[PDB]
RNA sequence: UUAAUUGCGAUAACGAACGAGACCUUAACCUACUAAAUAGGGUUGCUGGCACUUGCCGGUUGACUCUUCUUAGAGGGACUAU
């Protein structure tokens, strides 16, 4: 009786890329089974977080420097859908490490 | 709640680190090793691994509940939003941190150091790791600081077969005569490792060839 | 065929614009002309004293024509550059804040520049026509 | 021995590396495509004048890896090319545009072949699998026959009008070449024979005498329609390709030493084609990957590793 | 002959100097042959270039540097000193100006003149410092073509730079003058003088 | 300095010992064969091994080699 | 509907999308035509590929380039590369292949990169050095 | 010989391990795949400026499709190949 299209964004952020990819794949599969119009697992500039530091605790040696970097993976999954279907999808669709986040509304 | 995504992730990491440190400190008697945080909507699961799980548990909701409360107090979240589970680790021998803790305990109570190290090594071998190494730095009779390296099997020092292969554990052990430092590097066996590659990246192994008989007349075999 | 506007080799176009402005006499001079450094990284104003501000205006107009929603800050950035800092190495500091604004205002008054939504400036239709005419004149001069 | 002898009347080259296969349509002799390890396909239109027998008429930035097996439709409008990049591409020859990518394979696609009706495409990959594609781009049948590596797949045309079955032959690496039909939908026979490991199976222009080639030094020919073992013809060297004549009963064999010419019914060892190269010691001598005729039966094309195609025009001595 | 036109208009002169001849900056790259035996190939010409600027990688193996255009080489050498580090554009402009000056000077192919200059200033046999105990005794030695060429290229540029300090005579003019001196061997330029000195030194050890 | 290491060479030798047939001279096929039969935790390493095998094959056309 | 290709041009960080359609003979870069460009000296460089095959191969094919990245020199080079690619692409697609081959031959015998893309990119400027390799100043005094 | 105890050979040594390598992240190639009113590009609405004829150059999130460039994902790719 309802079926009112909201257009819903799903955020997928994490570090361990493989897991993230798996999650994305799972989501797409689920979308396919509930059969909806959807934009894909859109990928953003994978932000590196750089912290560069003297390796020396105390500044007495050669000037060794280490760049400690954090790879981040930001993914948008756009759905042409109502909210109920999204809710149904997000009952499961959670795997450890990866951040599942629902933006909701266009 | 809600910051920049990167920032949020960083904060989460920091929180995890803090939690780990607390567990190392608080659950020292409890024989703690690792924390496994799972953050879902509403209920955040926190898995904790230890040798002495019973101690962690208490007498049904003793220490664990207290820890939960502490966590809540630390990070503003309410009752129910944080859940804590204590689990048995699947063979402690491969786990470096646990071994280190055990060694520390052995040291603190009153035992032969070298012998203890050897025992630990033996235990590790029994468990089924490819190799292991114990280093004991500090005063081991006389004032001058002495290193004491004790090892079994291979120990890969270089390459990305380290971040994937060797569990490393560093601890300080406090003594009345001076502070000891125990480092322990453990060579987990490639096959049982599961995560990452299932064998050492340099190694190449070829299977046995299969025999085929030629000629024997061309012939025709029909259906 | 088609009379083009972007196809002019830069400087000539600007010169033509300046000439046109001189001919008209309609611009309304800022007043702080010549009593100004124009750039924060300047020890000398324009060298030819009178004029050159006209050239600047023309250049600004051309830039506006080229692009979409263009503002004061961007203009400042454009007409900045390298600072002689003495013992210290160069930085990048922008042009004089008010002068560019004044120029823009003057352009608006004449009817070259129009106010755009979202935040910036665009070209008026009469202004566009004028620009086209100037371009045509330049082409004629070349041909 | 005869009076009609093989003389080179042109050398064609445009590919910047190995030419793995070449083919001609039954309808058009003028268009002969050439597939290279250089990711590319070049179609030759034949003009006969002086040296340039065939000049580049349609080149393609086709696959990413190697155009390894090429088969063009009997009509000459769909050109189906295979690759190591697990895919296969259908080509509109006059325009120069791709139609359908046949994506399904888990490994490198080592053979493509087109049906008599130009509809039921058949592909085999280094996998153990032999897929059956439609010109639209649909998986119809996954054939599991060979226990090891499949390399070649060829289709035999039928005359004696229409009995039902559509005849395929598939080369293997288990020392057993397999015979397929499409309608009893699957297996026909197992043609055991080879001593070494099979490379090229080439059926007769009628569609019965299928010669299987190897690495040993003997070509083993089979009679398919009556399901029987024909003859074993001598070769000495490792065989890379076979070419059956539309003109008479000639077999042209690409060997490790050069080119060796034989006949089907009469057991003869006629002529050896070995061209001249620039440099080289002895073992370095480049030998042709694949060789094909046309439809006239006057010309032979041979894709050498050294980039070369060499037009042997069979002409009378006096 | 034959000016074929397009929608985007190109000036007539440019059109005239285009397809018929494989030219240079504006004039003939063609003709211009090496008068001296040896140094051919190692003084470039051969391959036609239209500008004295390439991204073309040459410092890759060894003998590849002796396939880089002469004008280009000159420009590169000009980039010496910190105030002029990088700035290939400037160097190319300078070279263009020099070429123009040469053209002005009693006609002739400027490229040819440049080639001659390169040939003339290159030293034949030079002394290298030999140990032999401790003292700095020098024993004279034959110089390979490439090295000679390089030295010649360097020397002219050095001379030009020396001239250019505190002078209305802009570097290009100085360079042109140097080239002229080299070509019309009068031993008045820096490069030639240096070469002569080197030869003298070699003699005093031969 | 492209001297192939001990390990690669050893692997190539082993391959030649166990599978002297199915090593068709040219690189590409051989590479694939190596990937199939020998289990390499890498790709570059596999390629290197393939190359060495091809070299060995080339050698073994022009006589017998030690080991 | 028009026979057209979209080609890229790549050097350092400069990227140049040249669009090759069919028409009168328009060759434009960022709206402005092929003539201007304006490092001024490097003008003739962009003229080079055009010169090589001639003005004849342009009265049919129209080229429109959009260039980002790089500086000035790099941008010019990118443009050049793009233009070289575009014509070749067009020939490959619609025109006869012999012509394309001839073009390639012309380019390869005069290979100032062009159909082969530029190779180098900067080494990362590691620690203890003001440059990539170039260190500070050791002072045992 | 190698950047290398890197290898070939000679050889009371033979086969091994760590270290070097391999590995790992990145930087390079993909007009083949995966998709993008958060990256882009096209055709036509509305019109803005022209030459004044069809054609140019635009702007405008209008609509539509593509994915070369941008992005990553999955692979492939160089093995000193010929
Ligand atoms: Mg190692
Ligand atoms: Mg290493
Ligand atoms: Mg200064």
């Amino acid at each position: 009786q309802e079926v009112v299209i909201h257009k819903i964004r799903i955020n997928l952020t994490s570090t361990k890329v493989k897991q993230l990819e798996n999650v994305s794949a799972n989501i797409i599969k689920n979308a396919e089974t509930f059969k909806l119009v959807k934009k894909g697992p859109v990928r953003l500039p994978t932000k590196v977080l750089k912290i560069s530091t003297r390796k020396t605790p105390n500044g007495e040696g050669s000037k060794t420097w280490d760049t400690y970097e954090m790879r981040i993976h930001k993914r948008y999954i756009d759905l042409e859908a109502p909210a109920h279907i999204v809710k149904r999808i997000t009952q499961i669709t959670i795997e450890p490490g990866v951040d599942v986040e629902v933006i909701i509304a266009a | 709640a809600i910051i920049s995504k990167k920032r949020k992730l960083v904060a989460d990491g920091v929180f995890y680190a803090e939690l780990n440190e607390f567990f190392t400190r608080e659950l020292a008697e409890e024989g703690y090793s690792g924390v496994e945080v799972r953050v879902t909507p509403t209920k955040t699961e926190i898995i904790i691994r230890a040798t002495k799980v019973q101690d962690v548990v208490g007498e049904n909701g003793r220490r664990i509940n207290e820890l939960t409360l502490l966590i809540e107090k630390r990070f503003k979240y309410k009752r129910g939003t944080i859940a804590l589970y204590a689990e048995r680790v699947h063979d402690r021998g491969l786990s470096a941190v646990a071994q280190a803790e055990s060694m520390k305990f052995k040291l603190l109570n009153g035992l032969a150091i070298r012998r203890a190290a050897y025992g630990v090594v033996r235990y590790v071998m029994e468990s089924g790791a490819k190799g292991c190494e114990v280093v004991i730095s500090g005063k081991l009779r006389a004032a001058r600081a002495k290193s004491m390296k004790f090892a079994d099997g291979f120990l890969i020092h270089s390459g990305q077969p380290v971040n994937d292969f060797i569990e490393t554990a560093t601890r300080h052990v406090l003594l009345r005569q001076g502070v000891l430092g125990i480092k322990v590097k453990i060579m987990k066996d490639p096959s049982r490792n599961t995560s990452g590659p299932k064998a050492l990246p340099d190694a190449v192994t070829i299977i046995e060839p299969k025999e085929e008989e030629p000629v024997l007349e061309p012939s025709v075999k029909d259906y | 065929p088609g009379v083009s506007v972007r196809d002019v080799p830069a400087q000539d176009f600007i010169n033509n614009y300046a000439s046109f402005l001189q001919r008209q006499g309609k611009l309304e001079v800022p007043g702080y002309v010549d009593i100004v450094k124009t750039s924060a990284g300047n020890e000398l104003p324009p060298q030819d004293s009178e004029g050159w501000f006209y050239k600047r205006a023309a250049s600004v107009a051309r830039h506006i024509y080229l692009r979409k929603q263009v503002g004061v800050g961007k203009l400042n950035k454009l007409y900045g550059g390298a600072k002689n800092r003495g013992v210290r190495p160069h930085k990048h500091v922008d042009a004089s804040g008010s002068i560019n604004r004044k120029v823009l205002q003057s352009l608006e008054k004449l009817g070259v520049v129009e106010i755009s939504p979202k935040g910036g400036r665009r070209i008026s239709d009469n202004g566009l026509r004028d620009l086209d005419r100037i371009a045509a004149a330049t082409l004629e001069d070349e041909e | 021995s005869s009076n009609i002898m093989l003389v080179l009347r042109g050398t064609l080259e445009g590919h910047n590396g190995w030419v793995t296969s070449l083919s001609t349509s039954a309808a058009q002799p003028n268009l002969l495509v050439s597939g290279s390890r250089d990711k590319t396909l070049i179609s030759w239109r034949l003009t006969e004048n002086e040296q340039q027998f065939g000049v580049p008429v349609r080149s393609y930035k086709g696959h990413s890896h190697i155009v390894q097996d090429v088969v063009v439709s009997a009509d000459g409008n769909y050109a189906v090319s295979a690759s190591w990049d697990k895919t296969l591409r259908l080509w509109n020859l006059a325009t120069g545009n791709s139609e359908a990518r046949f994506v399904g394979h888990t490994g490198d696609v080592l053979s493509v072949a087109i049906d008599a009706n130009s509809s039921k495409i058949i592909s085999a990959s280094r996998d153990k699998t032999i897929r059956v594609w439609n010109t639209v781009g649909d998986c119809a049948y996954v054939l599991l026959g060979h226990t090891d590596w499949v390399t070649k797949v060829r289709v035999a045309p039928k005359n004696l009008v229409d009995d039902g079955r559509i005849t395929f032959v598939s080369a293997g690496m288990d020392k057993i070449v397999r015979s397929w039909s499409l309608n009893s939908y699957r297996i026909e026979a197992d043609f055991i024979g080879h001593n070494n490991y099979i490379n090229v199976v080439q059926p007769s222009p009628d569609g019965s005498l299928a010669a299987s080639a190897g690495k040993d030094g003997q070509i083993y020919v089979w009679n398919l329609k009556h399901k029987s073992a024909f003859m074993n013809f001598d070769a000495k060297d490792e065989v890379f390709a076979l070419a059956f004549s539309p003109s008479r009963f000639w077999l042209t064999a690409a060997t490790a030493s050069g080119i060796k010419i034989y006949d089907l019914e009469n057991e003869v060892l006629i002529d050896e084609l070995k061209p001249e190269f620039a440099g080289y010691t002895k073992a370095q001598d480049p030998h042709a990957v694949s060789l094909a005729w046309s439809a006239d039966g006057q010309t032979l094309f041979a894709g050498y590793t050294d980039n070369v195609i060499r037009v042997w025009q069979v002409m009378t001595a006096n | 002959f034959v000016p074929v036109e397009l929608a985007t208009t190109i000036p007539v002169e440019i059109q005239q100097a285009q397809q018929e001849i494989k030219l240079f900056n504006k004039w003939s790259f063609e003709d211009v042959e090496v008068k001296d035996a040896s140094l051919v190939d190692y003084i470039q010409i051969s391959k036609p270039i239209y500008v004295a600027h390439t991204a073309g990688r040459y410092a890759n193996k060894r003998f590849r540097k002796a396939q880089c255009p002469i004008v280009e080489r000159l420009t590169n050498s000009l980039m010496m000193n910190g105030r002029n580090n990088g700035k290939k554009l400037k160097a190319v402009r300078i070279v263009k100006h020099t070429l123009e000056i040469i053209n002005v000077l009693t006609d002739q192919n400027p490229l040819q003149v440049v080639v001659d200059a390169i040939i003339n200033s290159g030293p034949r046999e030079d002394t290298t410092r030999v140990g032999g105990g401790g003292a700095a005794r020098r024993q004279a030695v034959d110089v390979s073509p490439l090295r000679r060429v390089n030295q010649s290229i360097a020397l002219l540029t050095i001379g030009a730079r020396e001239a250019a300090f505190r002078n209305i005579k802009t570097i290009a003019e100085t360079l042109a003058e140097e080239l002229i001196n080299a070509a019309k061997g009068s031993s008045t330029s820096y490069a030639i003088k240096k070469k002569d000195e080197l030869e003298r030194v070699a003699k005093s050890n031969r | 300095g492209r001297v192939r290491t001990k390990t690669v060479k050893r692997a190539s030798k082993a391959l030649i010992e166990k599978y002297y047939p199915k090593l068709t001279m040219d690189f590409q096929t051989n590479k694939r064969l190596c990937d199939e039969i020998a289990t390499i935790q890498s790709k570059r390493l596999r390629n290197k091994i393939a190359g060495y095998t091809t070299h060995l094959m080339k050698r073994i056309q022009k006589g017998p080699v030690r080991g | 509907t028009v026979p057209s290709v979209q080609t890229f041009g790549k050097k350092k960080s400069a990227t140049a999308v040249a669009h090759v359609k069919a028409g009168k003979g328009l060759i434009k870069v960022n709206g402005s035509p092929i003539t201007l460009v304006q490092p001024e000296i490097l003008r003739f460089k962009v003229y080079e590929p055009l010169l090589l095959v001639g003005l004849d191969k342009f009265a049919n094919i129209d080229i429109r380039v959009k260039v980002t990245g790089g500086g000035h020199v790099s941008q010019v080079y990118a443009i050049r590369q793009a233009i070289a690619k575009g014509l070749v692409a067009y020939h490959q697609k619609f025109v006869d292949e012999q012509s394309k081959n001839e073009l390639k031959k012309a380019f390869t015998s005069y290979d100032r990169t062009l159909l082969i893309a530029d190779s180098r990119r900067p080494e990362p400027k590691k620690f203890g050095g003001r440059g990539a390799r170039s260190r500070f100043q050791k002072s045992y005094r």
